């Protein structure tokens, strides 16, 4: 397994996972970091310094992506999926035991915000989403540390 | 006390044995023990058998040509104080003569394959030497392949086997084993077919499912044939060498217009090893083509660049090109341009750009 | 479009619903040539952004002419209309007076 073609390959599933949200018109005029009251649950821009950090990050966006009923945003969760693997084979390569992550527990409140604004749960998590992963990719030289 | 095993079959294996075969009971939670009787009637012999196996099948060494088997089974609990069944109905399987050994071989291009016969004339097992092979009745096979396993049977070796070209329905070849000029109706069926199906994926633009094509044109030969694509997924990225695992699902495909049969995976997983063959299950037996292993990432189609601007730059005279790099894929990518005279027919002249961070170059005109 | 009310820079996740929706819909008519029949077509154009829409062509019909401003009049009755290759639905009038 060639550990420099692996790192290309994640940097490269972050900008994928970036673009295909940009390719998204209403999410584009969304501000990212912006909070937004009940949505908290979401992983947004708080600074992800560490590959766990990244991987239940990650999981957490593949559970709420899962739940939406649209074309795009199951394969984003999909990518997610596939992102996080590249981050434990890294964590292998450096000679680290990723746990795999289990999305969020508490999900029975998920649930209540999809019913009654499914727009908002969407846009908020594309757009945090695209932040997340824009940190991730600036901080994937710094050697990004278990 | 079991009731009487069902199904009996009789089969000869590719080593010129009588096979006989039964099912278990559906009932019995519990293993038989079996007792099997078989006569042996021929016009100069009669043998009588009975053997006890724990196996549902059982060999009988080198069948007789022109002979009569008539074959009953019974079983028993295998442990304890169990009563035996009643025995099965009587089955007879009568013999023809000439026997081939095997019936049938079911294989793939580029294999080796070898066939066995026995030639009975008036009661009498022939001597091997007198034994003249054939192929399709057309023509005598050369004297070079053939082998003397034995006094009584004779055998030929078949090396770097080419595709059967099929005549008419028939799609196999058929091989003959003669007593000397004199052939016997019965043959033997050699089936080639080229297993050597070329499966190609293609990721849709959005990158929300793959669809694989493959094509039928070197398969609209056997009728009866069905197709289905197998797949397995791999936790992460492809093999170096691909291979057929037994833990495998099966993908809808569907047959195109344009004669293809297209398969949707959706949802897709990018990264993982999708490792696909076609499984060709004829009536006896089933093959899997070689496997090849697809990473749909690696595979995909991008869409065209958008907000393609081409403008010549004042002042300076340089045809500058312009545009916004194609949403997929975020991998570093190499640019071709094309371009050329707006015309009827335009002469293309191409320029081709390696820098990843590049959205506009400038080309002399 | 979402319409939001929130508490200055902070909003909340429930917004309000606007839905504006082109009514100007052409409806022509033709007579067959031999005047049996008189058949009436309207486009699809504008409706194909609304799933869920259900669209009904009613009519009511007067003792002689038409009125100088026509007006929706609460007696109506449906006509079967279908959707043709073209992407216009068709509906026959027959008898046509």
């Amino acid at each position: 397994v060639p550990i420099q073609k692996v790192q290309d390959d994640t940097k490269t599933l972050i900008k994928t996972i970036v673009t295909r949200i940009n390719d998204i018109s209403h999410t584009q005029s969304v501000s990212s970091k912006q909070k937004v009251t009940g949505l908290d649950f979401i992983p947004g821009l708080h600074p992800i310094l560490t590959l766990s950090k990244m991987d239940q990050t990650l999981a957490v966006y593949q559970q709420i992506l899962t739940s939406m009923p649209s074309r795009n945003v199951i394969q984003i969760s999909n990518d997610l999926e596939n992102l996080r693997d590249l981050l434990h084979v890294l964590a292998f390569s450096k000679s680290c035991h990723l746990p795999w992550a289990s999305g969020l527990e508490t999900l029975d409140s998920l649930g209540g915000v999809l019913e009654a604004s499914g727009y908002s749960t969407e846009v908020v998590a594309l757009s945090r989403l695209q932040g997340s992963l824009q940190d991730m990719l600036w901080q994937l030289d710094l050697s990004p540390g278990c | 006390k079991p009731d009487p095993p069902l199904g009996l079959h009789m089969e000869i294996t590719d080593d010129g044995n009588l096979k006989i075969s039964w099912s278990s009971p559906p009932l019995v939670p519990f293993p038989l023990q079996y007792q099997v009787k078989y006569s042996e009637n021929s016009t100069t012999v009669i043998r009588e058998a009975d053997k006890i196996v724990s196996a549902t099948s059982l060999l009988v060494d080198s069948i007789l040509p022109g002979s009569s088997y008539e074959v009953q089974v019974r079983g028993k609990r295998l442990d304890g104080p169990g009563i035996w069944s009643d025995w099965s109905t009587p089955r007879v399987f009568t013999t023809q003569d000439v026997i081939y050994f095997p019936p049938k071989i079911l294989t793939s291009v580029g294999s080796n394959v070898s066939f066995h016969c026995i030639y009975k004339k008036e009661n009498k097992i022939v001597p091997s030497k007198e034994i003249v092979w054939w192929m399709n009745l057309a023509e005598k096979i050369p004297q070079s392949q053939y082998d003397v396993v034995s006094d009584h049977v004779s055998k030929v070796t078949f090396f770097n086997l080419n595709e059967t070209k099929p005549r008419g329905k028939f799609t196999y070849d058929a091989v003959y084993c003669c007593n000397e000029h004199e052939c016997h109706h019965r043959y033997a069926e050699l089936y080639v077919i080229d297993v050597n199906i070329n499966i190609s994926c293609e990721t849709d633009g959005y990158l929300t499912k793959m669809t694989c094509r493959w094509s039928t044109s070197t398969i609209q030969s056997l009728a009866e044939s069905t197709l289905q694509l197998r797949y397995h997924r791999s936790s992460l990225y492809c093999s170096d060498i691909p291979s057929i695992h037994p833990i495998s699902e099966p993908k809808d495909c569907y047959l195109q217009s344009d004669g293809f049969y297209e398969c949707i995976f959706q949802p897709i997983f990018l990264l993982s090893g999708y490792t696909m063959w076609i499984r060709i299950n004829h009536s006896l037996g089933s093959l899997d083509s070689p496997p090849t292993c697809v990473l749909p990432d690696s595979v995909v189609k991008p869409l065209p660049p958008s907000s393609v601007k081409a403008e010549i730059t004042i002042n300076i005279g340089l045809l500058k090109i312009s545009w916004e790099k194609p949403v997929f894929p975020e991998n570093n990518l190499q640019f071709q341009i094309r371009y050329g005279l707006s015309g009827k027919e335009v002469q293309w002249k191409m320029y081709e750009v390696y820098d990843a961070k590049s959205k506009s170059v400038s080309l002399p005109v």
